[PDB]
RNA sequence: CCGAGCGCGGGAACAACCGAGACCGCCAGCUAAGGCCCCCAAGUCUGGGCUAAGUGGUAAAGGAUGUGGCGCCGCGAAGACA
RNA sequence: GGGGAGGUUUGGCACCUCGAUGUCGGCUCGUCGCAUCCUGGGGCUGAAGAAGGUCCCAAGGGUUGGGCUGUUCGCCCAUUAA
RNA sequence: CGGAAGGGAUAACCGCUGAAAGCAUCUAAGCGGGAAGCCCGCCCCAAGAUGAGGCCUCCCACGGCGUCAAGCCGGUAAGGAC
């Protein structure tokens, strides 16, 4: 945690970082505190319940950090045939199997980003809410539907046999 | 399976992962796709 | 000799917070004092337990999973008329309500006891008409 | 949301566009706008509104001459439009331009009690082969032994008639200002010549 | 045991489950069963264990990386589990 | 081959009712139940799609008209998303 | 003409960042989608909502016994009724 900006308060460690701020509050329980420069945080006792936070929660707010440090790497490859991804000012005007353009559009805290129709890019801000909308894109046009097509985030497809199998 | 009291582990690349209150039993293929219930 | 029985004492008004407390525990107390099992004369048909003003019944604490559990009914004479709502709703809307039902269940059924049930405003407040004394209590 | 006053009058066809249309007239007219009521002194947000002028001596005492407009009392008094704050002087009828859909409140004419088949609606049935005791009869209530009770509501004969009901969806095709008149799709509830409100419709807002 | 003790207190309500043989009165005291946060009378007593389902608040063969504790047998600082 | 549940069928019991508790079905009127026929949705599929097989959630509303039989049952006819 | 359109919370189930248990997880902390179903949005009742609420106004004292305490009695004002 070089030059980030940790900011220990009650139960929500609020952190700078060279794009924005984010507030992770988690409970209490433990002890959240910046020392010495980098962040740590540590369990009550070895109780079942605070072990399993102890450790959820040390790794949220140490991502929480690298967030604000840039942990964006998330992109969608889009392929298929026919399926050609645009980016129109702010809104990205993508065209899958559906029957009409695919419209989505970058919510506040993350950006898309589309070089190439054939694969979306997404630079987020947000670990958290990034994979949502990773898997927004992906459960918007759901792919491998028995032999292939549809919008991959790379997870090689598993097939299953095409023109057969339906007597 | 899928969906029935007796779930097993069956191909060793099932787990048992008590999610949500009741138990799955989860791997690759959804075939597996067993359920206490 | 042949024991005594109160005259017209002057009903003794009372002020309770509410936040922070368990909604049955708190309730507990309440209708011990909407008699006069508190003060030493208690007189079983007569109603001279203290007035009860509540505050801030909006913020009662309450275990377990009550919140999503716990689940309020009523019933009209209606075919299908039950209708069951749940603490989680009570709250949101007009939550002034849990604490009475609370109470109301924890006195008397007679005549009286709906009369003591008068002798207890709550207000999701807080803040009250401040009639008068209404000492807080602990 | 907005809304008028009004009285039933016409019901015809009018053959409008090249088919034909049931036309319900109503006279909105002169219809006051006299008070308003705002959240803190009341606890929404509307409007009293008056209709037909005949009042002299028969009415009287405070009048709402009062209020801080006078103008007099109609005869057929004032009613209320929720949501909808105005612009001050009383409303004619044009609020609404021909074109648009609208609800309508009113009260239905009577019929008083009726039998039930002409009320809720049952059946009735044995005309000849079974017996001449229970033609337009309800027949049946509630179970057996248990409930051993009459179901609360269960349908039974009685009172339909001096009602009131709101239609939604009605279609405004023409206004006139000069006689103060509003042509609807004909659904009319209600009598020639009594109380109606019009008010503007739902469908997505 | 009732019946003949639908006389009494528990048992929420209940001839015969538990307590307990009513001559009569009393605005007196110990106590049974059962109970003590409030109904309704008395400990929100003391002290320390378990559970997270409202289990308590009525179900089995049977099923599981639920949680607490206990026992056994390798692996491992020669360096292991992953 | 084992274990349960439901209380619709078919029974074992003979406690309310022999100084009366009118037994079949159809007309009328229903209401509730869900282990759901249809309509939503989803998981699986020996599922290309079409359509289907199966399980899980879900009663909002719907569940048609006739032939025959006193017949509820059922068979049939014309249909229906059913 | 009515079902609606839309809002809110969700099931089954589908998901995101994530541990305990260096990996994995749709979950024990948190967030999203997601049903003709739940609450609303709609129509009607409806303040005997004994708690009898709210708003716009409108009329008003001593007239005879209650001096001090609530009544009681006769015509009037807004009006209401026959």
């Amino acid at each position: 945690p070089k030059g980030v900006s940790v900011e220990v308060a009650p139960g929500r460690v609020k952190v700078k970082g060279p794009k924005g701020e984010l507030e992770v509050p988690v409970s209490p329980e433990m002890r959240v505190v910046v020392e010495e420069g980098v962040v740590r945080v540590e369990r009550p006792s070895d109780e079942r319940r605070h072990k399993s936070l102890h450790g959820l929660t040390r790794t949220l707010i140490a991502n929480a950090v690298k967030g604000v440090s840039e942990g964006y790497s998330k992109e969608l490859l889009i392929k298929g045939i026919g399926y050609r991804a645009r980016l129109v000012g702010r809104a990205l005007e993508l065209t899958v199997g559906f029957s009409h353009p695919v419209v989505v559009e970058p919510p506040e805290g993350i950006t898309f980003e589309v070089p190439e129709p054939t694969r979306v890019r997404v630079s987020g801000i947000d670990k958290q809410k990034v994979g949502q909308v990773a898997a927004n894109i992906r459960a918007i046009r759901k792919p491998s539907a028995y032999h292939e097509k549809g919008i991959y985030y790379a997870g090689e497809p598993v097939r299953l046999k095409p023109g057969k199998a339906g007597a | 399976m899928k969906v029935r009291a007796s779930v097993k582990r069956i191909c060793d690349k099932c787990k048992v992962i008590r999610r949500h209150g009741r138990v799955y039993v989860i791997c690759e293929n959804p075939k597996h796709k067993q359920r206490q219930g | 000799m042949k024991t005594y029985v109160p005259k017209q004492v002057e009903p003794r008004w009372v002020l309770i917070d509410a936040e922070g407390k368990t909604l049955g525990r708190l309730a507990t107390k309440i209708a011990t004092l909407l008699r006069g099992k508190h003060r030493p004369d208690w007189t079983p048909n007569v109603a001279m337990g203290d007035f009860v003003v509540v505050v801030n019944a909006d913020k009662i604490r309450v275990t377990g999973k009550k919140l999503e559990q716990k689940i309020y009914t009523r019933y009209s004479g209606y075919p299908g008329g039950l209708k069951k709502i749940p603490l989680e709703k009570m709250l949101a809307t007009h939550p002034e309500r849990v604490l009475e039902h609370a109470v109301k269940g924890m006195l008397p059924k007679g005549p009286l006891g709906r009369r003591l049930f008068k002798r207890l405003k709550v207000y999701a407040g807080p803040d009250h008409p401040h009639q008068a004394q209404r000492p807080e209590k602990l | 949301m907005k809304g008028i006053l009004g009285v039933k009058v016409g019901m015809t066809r009018i053959f409008r566009d090249d088919r034909a249309v049931p036309v319900t007239v109503i006279l909105a007219g002169p219809c006051p706008v006299v008070q308003r009521r705002t959240p803190e002194k009341d606890g929404y947000t509307a409007v009293q509104l008056g209709f037909l002028p005949q009042n002299p001596k028969r009415v009287n005492r405070p009048l709402k001459g009062h209020f801080a407009k006078a103008g007099v009392e109609p005869v057929r008094i004032l009613r209320e439009i929720r949501d909808f704050n105005p612009e001050g002087d009383t409303v004619t009828v044009e609020i609404f331009k021909p074109g648009e859909r609208v609800d309508v409140t009113g009260t239905s004419k009577g019929r008083g009690f009726a039998g039930v088949m002409k009320r809720w609606n049952f059946a009735g049935g044995p005309d000849s082969h079974g017996a001449h005791k229970i033609h337009r009869h309800p027949g049946s209530i509630g179970n057996r032994k248990t409930p051993g009770r009459v179901y609360k509501g269960k349908k039974m004969a009685g009172h339909y008639g001096a009602e009131r009901v709101t239609v939604m969806n009605l279609e405004v095709v023409d206004v006139i200002p000069e006689e103060n008149l509003l042509l609807v799709k004909g659904a009319v509830p209600g009598p020639n010549g009594g109380l109606v409100i019009v008010r503007e419709t739902k469908k997505a807002a």
